[PDB]
């Protein structure tokens, strides 16, 4: 049972991958969000990813299965490297930036850093590897 | 706020790896 600021985050979170704001995730709204992370699903592969977590069956990720489904090392080591597009072994404010405007969310620099202070512990003001695993686990 | 947008891709990008 989370928090209300935690539910606002999600919320957030969730407006990322719903593009047309109609309060459902489809699958070709994945697709988007997968291929504008550099990935290229399939057809039934978005299916899969999204029938994972549907709990009315009814084909798309409404917000309470998004939240439900926030809930291996070769993984994170795979997401890693989308962040650290230079390979430098930290995911830099700029790095993350990039990554969040293909997305279609424009932060403003101070918002970047914020969400890089979060992530952040050796304090170095960017992401390595390690803090990065943590943060997922 | 935004840990868990970066959270969600990162879980997301995890959930693609798996089926491959
Ligand atoms: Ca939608
Ligand atoms: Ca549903
Ligand atoms: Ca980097
Ligand atoms: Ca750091």
């Amino acid at each position: 049972q989370l928090t209300e600021e935690q539910i606002a985050e999600f919320k957030e979170a969730f407006s990322l991958f719903d593009k047309d704001g109609d309060g459902t995730i489809t699958t070709k709204e994945l697709g988007t969000v997968m291929r504008s992370l550099g990935q290229n699903p399939t057809e039934a592969e978005l299916q899969d990813m999204i029938n994972e977590v549907d709990a009315d069956g009814n084909g798309t990720i409404d917000f309470p299965e998004f939240l439900t489904m926030m809930a291996s090392e070769e993984e994170i080591r795979e997401a890693f490297r989308v962040f650290d597009k230079d390979g430098n072994g930290y995911i830099s404010a700029a790095e993350l930036r990039h990554v969040m405007t293909n997305l279609g969310e424009k932060l403003t620099d101070e918002e970047v850093d914020e969400m890089i202070r979060e992530a952040d512990i050796d304090g170095d003001g960017q992401v390595n590897y390690e803090e990065f695993v943590q943060m997922m686990t | 706020k935004k840990k868990a947008t970066f959270r969600a891709i990162t879980s997301t990008l995890a959930s693609s790896f798996k089926r491959r």
